RNA sequence: CCGUUAGUUGCCAGCGGUUCGGCCGGGCACUCUAACGGGACUGCCCGCGAAAGCGGGAGGAAGGAGGGGACGACGUCUGGUCAGCAUGGCCCUUACGGCCUGGGCGACACACGUGCUACAAUGCCCACUACAAAGCGAUGCCACCCGGCAACGGGGAGCUAAUCGCAAAAAGGUGGGCCCAGUUCGGAUUGGGGUCUGCAACCCGACCCCAUGAAGCCGGAAUCGCUAGUAAUCGCGGAUCAGCCAUGCCGCG
């Protein structure tokens, strides 16, 4: 039941993690509807290349934020053990909501 | 001076956020 | 006024009246972002470097 | 636009209200401007800076909502 | 615009009538990126000659068209060490495109308060040979065939 | 007929012929034909010849207009000249009053360019 | 009991749903006859019928989603043909050669730095 | 363009309650979303030039680079930047260092650069009636209720965010007016009157009201960008921030 999203600026670190979470329950308890890809959120920053007069010639950067979601349909008292056990993830943050 | 200090003219040059705009 | 102005941007003296920004490494006045605390310069010379997580170079 | 509430600088009342315990004199040398022309003070002369000097003026009934900083011109061209 | 001779765009024909020629004109009156606001003028004008007479607004359209398409015309071209002008015939496609832009620009000149009025008139007045779009047409030929003597370039 | 006593803008639409009076424009026409219940969608070339005067003593009483207006206009200024305030100087010196830029523009307080070169 | 069509042009979305009816063609409710009251391309949205001599035949539920108005129409001029072919597939050689079964994608150009409307560079002053 | 994966946006496309709203039960094709992938290579055929290549054509979504981004070699301009920063050398060190109040870069007989509204019937107002793409926000975004003839004020729903909101999009469609006028075209200037953020709004803020309503009738010599969803036109966001230079810039339709 309990709710978690997955937020990472890189899908590779996020999808894998999203694929990683599924292991700690879908192969520990009942089936889980796979990850739910939210529309990716961006933080679109374009900056003038030059340090002085050349106002044009700018260059663009993005701090993309890839959001994905996973919902378990039967919170199993043993699978949740397998969750916190996975203390080897990556540089990605996640939250748990009820 | 469109959008500055002490007139009344026009604000398509000064903006409005934080200016006098609703916050909380 | 290099090492003389950033120090002012700390004590917070007069009312919400002189509350401005200041880049960290570059210490530059304007063109500073509230997200990175970096001038448009003191951001690139770390962005292209890589010390800016998720800050790739855009393309679209 | 002076909304619900008008104003005038602090030490001004220090420098202008003591001028009335006996309805006192006129001479003054201060440093404020953005203040509001005080309807309760149309009977003195006020030292108002411009950039290099204080240039005053005798205050007159009609002067109310305007500011003390207008009687002291700054950009010497006119 | 030097090497390969480009590609002529091919246009979307009309819906009402069955001819590209119709659309070829409505897009021409179109201004400011306002498309439907133009077909009114045209088709409001169409729905006048239907009431004016037993003349179909299309089966007549083309006649003033062939009364606005000229034959031979001039072209400015530099030779020797100064500037003169050279005549020639007229490209048929250009002959068509030259006609339309001739036609529309005749609208706003006509003294007519509304809209389609400015359209049908220069069309109709050129259906027999007494229209502005005819004057500016022949004038070129008047400025052209008067230069028959330039028989060496010509090509 | 003899409408606005002072000026007369006959043979036009009322509400709008109103606008062409030193002090009338649009909403002035609203409350008028909404306080004196007279319908605005009319001409003057053919109306009830009594609806000519009912707008007078209404329009021509409470507030001020026409020659009875530029006084206040002329009022709130001569003082400002004789008051020595910087704003008063603006009107005089061919300059603007809502402080604009004079490195360019401000023709509306001037009128001509003068070049000089 | 029906056939579905997709139609996307100019980033517009207009779900197309053909059924074998008689004469009901509306859009999200409203009424295609009068949703689009006052148009010109309006007839052009239903073309793959009179070109197949079959307008007085089938029926169509319509859902649009956002997108540009002409892009909402020009996309409908697809999902019609972008349907039917499922169980009505012989509807091809009198369409593709004539030239309908195509998206005609013409997506906008993005604005770019150092310019204005994506391609109009500012005024140029050698002086 | 399509396939799969996955369903808190979407869906009566099939059904069951509906205050007839996607509100619900319910479901994942469709909408949409974001990860990996197939696909377009002159592949095939009818011809042409030996050759690369060309007119094609079929199939295919697209065919010959499908259309945009970012990527910018050796090198000149002894180019620009000691004022983003570091730094040689000369100098300043009872000040060429530092703090505050005020004033100034907005000053104006002028002229140029880049833009903004126009100088109007494909036109301009008023009322009614739909469609976005992207972007942003908890000590913030503001629905909504009332008050306000209006910018806005008090109360406060939801939202740390595909949910809540900014947010109403304009051109569009219908209907009435205005029937060519210096105009119900344009808003500069200016008088008076307001709310709206912050120690504080004269030079040096908006928005709104009563107006005041200037030149402007298409612009000389010249000259500018633009080869396709481009040009023009119409509108929507972001970025620095106590307020503050944001009609400029960068994005979206
Ligand atoms: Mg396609
Ligand atoms: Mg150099
Ligand atoms: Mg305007
Ligand atoms: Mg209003």
């Amino acid at each position: 039941k309990i709710r978690i999203k997955l937020r990472g600026f890189d899908h590779k670190t996020l999808d894998a993690s999203a694929q990683k979470i599924v292991e700690a329950a879908r192969r520990s308890g009942a089936q889980v509807s796979g990850p739910i890809p939210l529309p990716t959120r961006v933080r679109r920053f374009t900056v003038i290349r030059g340090p002085f007069k050349h106002k044009d010639s700018r260059e663009h950067f993005e701090l993309r934020t890839h959001n994905r979601l996973v919902d378990i349909i039967n919170p199993n008292r043993k699978t949740i053990e397998q969750l916190m056990t996975l203390d080897l993830p990556t540089g990605v943050e996640i939250e748990i909501k009820t | 001076g469109k959008g500055d200090r002490r007139t009344r003219r026009g604000k398509i040059w000064r903006g409005t956020y934080g200016k006098y705009r609703p916050r909380k | 006024a290099r090492k003389a102005l950033i120090e002012k941007a700390k004590r917070t003296p007069k009312f919400k009246v002189r509350a401005y920004t200041r880049c960290v490494r570059c210490g530059r006045a304007r063109s500073v972002y509230r997200f990175f605390g970096l001038c448009r310069i003191c951001l690139r010379e770390l962005a292209h470097k890589g010390q800016l997580p998720g800050v790739r170079k855009a393309s679209w | 636009s002076l909304k619900k509430g008008v104003f005038v600088d602090d030490h001004l009342l220090e420098k202008v209200l003591e001028l009335n315990a006996k309805g006192e004199k006129r001479l003054i040398k201060t440093w404020s401007r953005r203040s509001t022309i005080v309807p309760e003070m149309v009977g003195h002369t006020i030292a108002v800076y411009n950039g290099k000097q204080h240039v005053p003026v005798y205050i007159t009934e009609n002067m109310v909502g305007h500011k003390l900083g207008e009687f002291a011109p700054t950009r010497t061209y006119r | 615009a030097r090497r390969r001779r480009a590609e002529v765009r091919q246009l979307q024909p009309d819906l009402v009538y069955g001819d590209v020629l119709v659309t070829a004109f409505i897009n021409k009156i179109m201004r400011d990126g306002k498309k439907n606001l133009a077909a009114r003028i045209f088709y409001d004008a169409c729905k006048i000659i239907q009431e004016k007479t037993g003349q179909e607004p299309l089966k007549v359209f083309k006649q003033a068209v062939e009364n606005v398409k000229p034959r031979m015309e001039v072209r400015s071209r530099r030779v020797g060490g100064a500037n003169y002008q050279v005549p020639m015939e007229v490209s048929p496609r250009r002959q068509q495109s030259l006609a339309l832009r001739w036609l529309v620009q005749a609208a706003n000149q006509r003294p007519e308060r509304r809209a389609a009025v400015r359209i049908a008139h220069e069309l109709m007045d050129a259906a027999e040979g007494k229209g502005g779009a005819v004057k500016k047409k022949e004038d070129v030929e008047r400025m052209a065939e008067a230069n028959r003597a330039y028989a060496h370039y010509r090509w | 007929a003899r409408i606005a006593g002072v000026e007369i803008p006959r043979n036009k639409r009322v509400d709008v012929a109103l606008t062409y009076i030193y002090g009338i424009g649009k909403a002035r026409a609203k409350e008028a034909l909404e306080k004196t219940g007279i319908n605005p969608a009319t001409r003057v070339k053919d109306l009830t010849e009594a609806e000519v005067v009912r707008l007078r003593e209404y329009v021509e009483n409470t507030w001020k207009l026409e020659g009875e207006l530029r006084a206040e206009v002329a009022a709130n200024i001569k003082r400002l000249m004789d008051i020595g305030c910087y704003r008063g100087l603006r009107h005089r010196r061919g300059l603007p009053v809502r402080g604009q830029r004079t490195r360019t523009n401000a023709r509306t307080r001037k009128g001509p360019r003068k070049t000089v070169a | 009991e029906q056939y579905y069509g997709t139609g996307r042009r100019k980033e517009a979305v207009a779900r197309v749903f053909l059924r074998p009816g008689n004469g009901k063609v509306t859009v999200n409710g409203q009424d295609f006859n009068e949703y689009f009251q006052g148009l010109v391309r309006a007839v052009a949205a239903l073309e793959p019928l009179r070109a197949v001599d079959a307008l007085g035949r089938f029926d169509a539920y319509i859902t649009v989603r956002g997108g540009g108005k002409s892009g909402q129409i020009d996309a409908i001029k697809l999902g019609i043909a972008r349907a039917l072919v499922q169980y009505n597939p012989d509807y091809r050689a009198k369409l593709k050669p004539l030239g309908f079964l195509t998206r005609d994608a013409r997506v906008v150009e993005r604005k770019k730095y150092g310019k204005h409307k994506a391609r109009r560079a500012p005024q140029y002053s050698k002086r």
